[PDB]
This record gives C-alpha cells, structure tokens and sequence, in this order.
RNA sequence: UCGGAGUACAAAAAACCCUCCGAGUGAUUUUAAUCUAGACAAACCAGUCAAAAUAAUCACUUAUUGAUCCAAAAU
C-alpha cells in the first residue's frame, strides 16, 4: 500500500504529562495517619514567612514545578510591604497566570484549619479562581 | 445411615442432608451460613452481607455429605428455569 | 435500665427497619434512611 | 483445705496481630499487610488503612519498611500537642509500609486502522 | 463462656485449682447504604478487614455476647 503504512501494536507514548492529563494515572492513595493528604497530581503549597510570601505548585515527587515568590525581582519592584494581603493576592494571580501557561488547570490545596480563615488565603484563592485555576482535583478514573 | 434397609435390602437416605445442602453435579456442596435470620438488630451491615451469602464445603464434607446421599441426589438433572444449572458444570480447572 | 426493640415504617412501601431503642429515650427515634425499592432517603417513624 | 484460687478468666486466644507480609515481598492489590492493635506500623504511599488498624495494599507490587517524619493530622489532637512540646531541635520519626507497584498503568493497544 | 496485661523478654502459637484487672452494657447523633476484586484468621462452626462499581463516636474500646429445630409474628 504505502511505505509508510505500517503502525505496530502497542504505542509508545513517552511524556510523562500524558497519563496524569488523561486522568487515568497514579495517585498515591495512602498515608493517613500523616498530614496532608498526599493524594494529588499536583499540590498548592504556600509558605508564609514572617517576611516574604512564597508559594509553589508541586509533584509528589518533590520537583516544584510553577512558583510565584516576592523575593524575585518582579513582584519585589512592583508593590510595597511584601506582608500585605495584597501582595498575597499579587502572587495568587501571578502563579495563576503562569499555571495556565504551564497548562496545569487542576491543582489540591489543603490549607491548615486555622489559616483557611486568614484574608490572605480567602484572597489567594479568588485570584486562583479568577485566574481560571480550578482547586479540587478531578477524579481518577477506575482508581 | 442406613446400609442395608429392612424391606428392600438397599441404602436409604439421611433427609436431613436434603432439607439443609444442595450439590451441584460436579460434586461441590452449596449450604446457607448459620444464624443469617438470627438477631439482626445486632450485627453490622458487613456482618449480615456476609451471612446472607450461600458458600461451598471443604473436601472432608462433600465426602461425608455424599455417604449419606443416594444416587438419587447425585442425578444430572434440567430443570425448566433452573438457576443453578448455569453452575453444573467445572470449567478451567487445572489441578 | 432497658432496652427496647423497635421497628421502623417507611412512608412509602414495604419497607421496615429494625433497631434499639433506650429505657431513659434520650433521643426519641425518627431517622432519615435508605429505601431500595425507590433509591430514596426517606423519613423512618418509630413503631411496633 | 479450701484451695479457692481468687483469680478468673486468664484464658483468651492469642489475636494472631503482627505481621504478614515481608519487605520485598510481591502483593496483589487487597492483601492485608500486617495487623496490629495498636499503631506500631502506620500505612505509607498504597497502603491503606481498615477500620481495625489493618494495614492492606493497595497496588499491585513489592512491599517496603521505612523510618520517616511524622506530622500528625492538626484535625487530632493529642498528637498535635506531643509534637508541641517537643525541644526545637528535634522531630519524630514512625515506621511505614509501603507498596512499590510493579504493572506499568496500562498500555496503548491499536484497535482499528480505518 | 467472652477481653486486657504478665507467665510467653524481639514473627505467630503456647499450659495450670498460675499472678493480677475487667464484661454479660451504657452515652450520643451524624442514622452509620447496596453489590463485588483480593485477603487475615481458622479442625469445623463461627469470626475479621476491604479497592473498584452503583447510589458512626466516646467510655484503656478490645469484651458487652447464644447454633439448629420449634414457636409466635408481617411482608
Ligand atoms: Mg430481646
Ligand atoms: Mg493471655
Ligand atoms: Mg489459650
Ligand atoms: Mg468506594
């Protein structure tokens, strides 16, 4: 027929996105007598320090993927007092944009009982949902 | 159990083993679980799943559930509608 | 101090549940439970 | 002589808790991995943890030991306040059980050329 | 009969008219569902966990429980 017709029976498909973007994946279903739950694609991790504030978005294999801190140059120059609710809504859409330019949509955020009261968190979140970001990993299939 | 019986010489039956097993034709013996009507209120959802179930009877059973059985029972039988018959038959079975 | 066997009628159906009640009555027995001829939560009321 | 003995009921059978599987052992998704009454072993990544403390895996692979750090649930807490106390230097480690799965997820398989 | 320690020091098991403590239920609210992979345990009978698929807690917590047959009941 054609040169180029033959396919072969079982495809290689070599990016490591590929199975975690189709939702038929891995999660590690576990832990439990630990915290937080480790079940996620990709995990919001925030870190507020007493001075900047940072916030990243990881794998469960450590690798920190897309991050937004104040330390870097662009925010720092951009706005004042780096404690601000402000600020932490700043580097909310900032992570936000970046996401969408990672082409991550879906990331689990599992904030501490105390702080998921905190201004900067509620603010963090709306900027992540303007942002087009939806929290709340979706589901696996046949897990 | 009856060896030799009075009138006709041959080997009765235990009913007993008839009201209570059923033995499909490839020699497995199918039995309810003891005390699924028993005091309900008590026990957990998992519990009563798991008396509800029917089971099978390990080999030292069958065997002594067999002796007390004629060859009547021991019959290959179709029955119109019979559910069980979709179980008679052994399959795949490398020992 | 007793405990007393009540049984549960469904709204709808035939339904019927069966649970343990107390001498004292803390609580006096109305549930919201599961009826499978419906798929249904349902209002179940204390009885005999 | 009055030989009355005071004491009653020392007779139970043994609980058969400890554990069942080995590290490096192979597993099938569902096999209880060790069972205990209390927690000596805590459920790491794909294992799952009964009800009864029951430790079973959840994937299909090679069950593995492990000493790690413990940050308890901020939801229980009692463990909330043993961590509190602590001197600032150090922290606590527990032993985990996990499962390393061994079948790939799946596989890409052509059905049609059309 | 049933469960916690010891005896039985670190996988399991393990005796006595051995040494010591318990249970033949309370307290709530949130009414804690179906169906099925794989398992622990186990002479047998009974006991235990539980993914996927559909749509109970506190009281050391572990023990709070009785098989057939036969009876009464309603579904
Ligand atoms: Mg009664
Ligand atoms: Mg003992
Ligand atoms: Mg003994
Ligand atoms: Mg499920």
């Amino acid at each position: 027929p054609v040169e180029n017709e033959a396919v072969a029976p079982e495809f290689t498909n070599r990016n490591p996105r590929n199975l975690e973007l189709l939702a038929v994946a891995r999660k590690e279903r576990g832990w439990g007598t630990v915290w937080p739950s480790r079940e996620f694609w990709h995990r919001l991790r925030v870190i507020r320090t007493q001075h900047h504030i940072e916030a990243l978005v990881e794998h469960r294999n450590g690798q920190v993927v897309v991050s937004a801190s104040t330390r870097e140059w662009a925010i720092k120059k951009h706005l004042y007092s780096t404690r601000n609710v402000v600020a932490c809504e700043s580097v909310g859409r900032v992570l936000a944009e970046r996401c969408l330019e990672a082409g991550i949509n879906f990331m689990v955020y599992h904030p501490t009982p105390w702080e998921a009261a905190s201004d900067s968190i509620k603010r963090l979140q709306h900027a992540m949902t303007e942002g087009g970001v939806v929290l709340r990993e979706p589901r696996r299939i046949y897990e | 159990v009856t060896y030799f019986s009075s009138r006709k010489g041959k080997r009765k039956t235990v009913k007993a083993v008839i009201y209570r097993f059923l033995r499909l034709h490839s020699g497995l013996w199918l039995r309810r679980k003891a005390g699924y009507k028993k005091k309900l209120w008590k026990k957990t959802a998992a519990r009563k799943r798991r008396l509800r179930e029917f089971v099978f009877c390990n080999k030292t059973q069958s065997k002594l559930l067999d002796k007390m059985t004629t060859s009547f029972w021991k019959r290959r039988n179709w029955y119109a509608d019979d559910p069980y018959q979709k179980y008679q038959d052994r399959t795949n079975l490398k020992v | 101090s007793k405990t007393i066997l009540v049984k549960m009628m469904s709204q709808a159906g035939t339904g019927f549940s069966f649970n343990t009640k107390r001498s004292r009555l803390r609580e006096k027995l109305t549930l919201l439970h599961y009826d499978p001829v419906v798929k249904k939560k349902v209002l179940f009321v204390e009885q005999k | 002589t009055g030989g009355s003995s005071k004491n009653l009921g020392g007779k139970s059978p043994g609980k058969r808790f400890g554990i069942k599987k080995m590290e490096g052992h192979y597993v099938h998704a569902g096999n209880i991995l060790a069972t205990q009454r209390h927690f000596r072993w805590h459920p790491g990544a794909h294992v799952g943890l009964g009800k009864n403390k029951c430790l079973y895996a959840l994937e299909e692979g090679v069950v593995r030991y492990t000493k790690e750090v413990y940050v308890p649930n901020p939801s229980n807490s009692e463990a909330v306040d043993l961590v509190t106390r602590l001197p600032q230097g150090a922290v606590l480690y527990k032993t985990f059980v996990h499962v390393v799965p061994a079948k790939p997820e799946g596989t890409f398989k052509l059905v049609a050329m059309l």
